[PDB]
């Protein structure tokens, strides 16, 4: 349960940290849950060293016992009621419809993900694009509409997989509208630009970490409401040291030492709103983890979905939309936590590149992760 | 400070204003003051309890700027930072709010008295002006509660002394006041002391004398409807202040 939550975020973190370093100075929103999510489906599609290769990059096998039920668990709690419009995700497999499917595949799909691999047809091209898109509108409830990399699909296409993820919380303590000001944002090659930033007075999970180089980075903790989630804000101390010196240690089990080191501290806060949006081709991240074989037209084994084949992933994306602004309309029922306290509250000022993580807090799972080069 | 006016250090002659030195060498504001004798600030607890190291902390007098020199103003480290042993905070009270500074230039000397630096005096043990009085409060605070700037010139308002029977009311602050506290307020919720403000001087006339009656400690958001400013009550704390004055 947090068990394969532990695993699916340990996995989701090893593919970001490949995204995040081939786009060294891009701002990049990802999910590591959406990603682990699809690729645990994909496994049940899979055969030979194919299969093997993302069983041993995954960490866990979806047919092992319990692992499926966890998972299954797992998005429930994801999905729950605690959800005031604030989180989609969808994830989709899509095979030509003409390919003659392994007896009792599609009964043994149902029954370990409660969905269907989607059978559609590429030699209409045009048709089976707008099929995909239509399929992620209609799941991000219209928040993300199209993605670019769909362009791809091709008459001989025979295997795409697609995951995407919408999240937009609500604070448990909202910014007030009234703090939010232009200020100088610290951009990595020295450039300043102005930029919206919100502030907040009040009393804030923080901790201080160091690298294995010796350098100071802050983490502070925002809480969505009823605790349920929160978001996780990274930044070195120093202006000189990149953002990369983070993102090069990254671990889930770093994000949980930071949250397990946290303690509740008055403090001022002063943090660049931000709209981000990327789409994600993931063949060469999680090629650089050892997933190479379900790329490759002759080497792939997919013969748990069809024997008759040549067959491969021709195309595999993630696209994730978030929004962070001051809004706070609160499904939490404790009152409220202020500084009452009258001195000058201490400060800590997000103005230069920081990175953030979005977890779900009773299960520890990492739902986004990104790192904003520029709000 | 919420409402009132700009003002002089001249007016506020006993005003001290307290920086930190940070890590890395840069200095920002914390707190008020109020100068009781020649080598004496007295302040609040809680500006000081997560940094109670003397080293790191500046003490001005004769201060009237945020962040520029005033002609006369002198310049002191703290030769010992003392904080009250029972301070602690609770949902929102702060207790005990109340620390001493023991000020000293660099050339050795306590505080040089000028029409810029004075002293201010104490009550006498628990003598309070009567509820309804008009006191006033001084400080570098902020204008508003969600600005981010502080204001670059001290500032001053008028606030009414409350009762503890209507502070202790239940859409007030219920049990959060002791009588070691005091509230004040504006009648119309217009004015009040804020964040930046803390440590800072309530003064009320009393038996002819401009006197400390409170230090700047906490409140619920600045000029909040039924939410009065707390202050440190001052004429609760006297035999704590004659005992640590002494060193």
């Amino acid at each position: 349960p947090s068990y394969v939550a532990h695993l699916a975020s340990d996995f989701g973190v090893r593919v970001f940290q490949q995204v995040a370093q081939a786009s060294k100075d891009r701002n990049v929103v990802f999910s590591p849950y959406g990603v682990a999510s699809v690729l645990a489906m994909l496994q049940l599609t899979t055969g030979g060293e194919t299969q093997q290769q993302i069983q041993a990059a995954m960490g866990f096998k979806i047919d092992d016992k319990g692992m499926a039920p966890a998972l299954r668990h797992l998005y429930k709690e994801l999905m729950g009621p605690w959800n005031k419009d604030e989180i989609s995700t969808t994830d989709a497999i899509f095979v030509q419809r003409d390919l003659k499917l392994v007896q009792g595949f599609m009964p043994h799909f149902f029954r370990l993900f409660r969905s269907t691999v989607k059978q559609v047809d590429f030699s209409e091209v045009e048709r089976a694009r707008f099929i995909i898109n239509d399929w992620v509108k209609t799941h991000t409830k219209g928040m993300i509409s199209h993605l670019l990399g769909t362009g791809a699909v091709q008459q001989l296409t025979r295997l795409v997989l697609v995951n995407a993820l919408y999240f937009n919380g609500q604070w448990k303590t909202p910014f007030p509208d009234s703090s939010t000001h232009r200020r100088l944002f610290h951009k990595s090659d020295g450039s300043t630009v102005s930029v919206p930033m919100m502030a907040q007075t009040n009393k804030f999970n923080y901790t201080e970490f160091t690298t294995p180089d010796g350098h100071y980075y802050d983490i502070l903790e925002l809480p969505y409401h009823g605790d349920t989630l929160s978001m996780f804000i990274a930044a070195p101390y120093e202006k000189e040291v990149p953002l990369s010196a983070l993102t090069n240690i990254l671990s889930a089990q770093l994000i949980s030492h930071w949250k397990g080191n946290m303690t509740r501290l008055p403090r001022l806060l002063v943090l660049p709103k931000f709209s981000l949006e990327t789409e994600v081709d993931l063949r060469k991240p999680l090629e650089n983890l050892g997933m190479t074989d379900m790329f490759r037209q002759f080497q792939a084994d997919f013969t748990s979905l069809s024997d008759q084949e040549p067959l491969h992933v021709a195309l595999a994306l993630q696209k994730v939309k978030i929004e962070v602004n001051e809004s706070g309309t609160v499904a939490s029922s404790s009152t409220a936590v202020i500084v009452s306290a009258r001195m000058a509250p201490e400060e800590i000022i997000i103005d230069r590149p920081f990175l953030f993580v979005v977890r779900h807090n009773p299960t520890g799972t990492v739902l986004f992760m990104g790192q904003v080069m520029e709000p | 400070i919420i409402g009132g006016e700009f003002t002089t250090i001249e007016n506020q002659p006993w005003f001290a204003a307290i920086y930190r030195r940070h890590r890395g060498g840069s200095v920002t504001y914390v707190c008020g003051g109020s100068l009781i004798s020649p080598c004496w600030v007295i302040s609040a607890t809680h500006c000081f309890i997560d940094y109670p190291k003397k080293e790191d902390y500046i003490v001005y007098l004769g201060r009237s700027r945020l962040n520029s020199n005033t002609q006369g103003e002198m310049k002191f480290e703290v030769e010992n930072l003392i904080l009250h042993k029972d301070y602690s905070a609770d949902t929102l009270a702060h207790h005990n709010d109340i620390a001493l500074l023991k000020i000293r230039s660099k050339e050795g000397r306590c505080a040089q008295p000028s029409r810029t630096i004075q002293t201010i005096a104490l009550p006498s043990m628990y003598n309070d002006p009567q509820f309804g009085t008009s006191c006033e409060i001084t400080g570098f605070g902020k204008e508003q509660s969600t600005d981010y700037l502080y204001p670059e010139q001290l500032k001053m308002t008028v606030v009414k002394l409350i009762s503890h029977r209507e502070c202790q009311q239940p859409h007030y602050y219920g049990s959060e006041v002791t009588t070691k506290m005091l509230c004040a307020a504006d009648p119309q919720w217009k004015t009040d002391s804020c964040q930046g403000d803390a440590g800072g001087p309530l003064v009320c006339s009393l038996q002819g004398r401009m006197t400390l009656t409170g230090i700047v400690s906490w409140g619920r958001g600045c000029a909040l409807k039924d939410k009065p400013g707390v202050y440190t009550r001052v004429s609760h704390f006297l035999p704590w202040i004659r005992s640590h004055t002494k060193e």
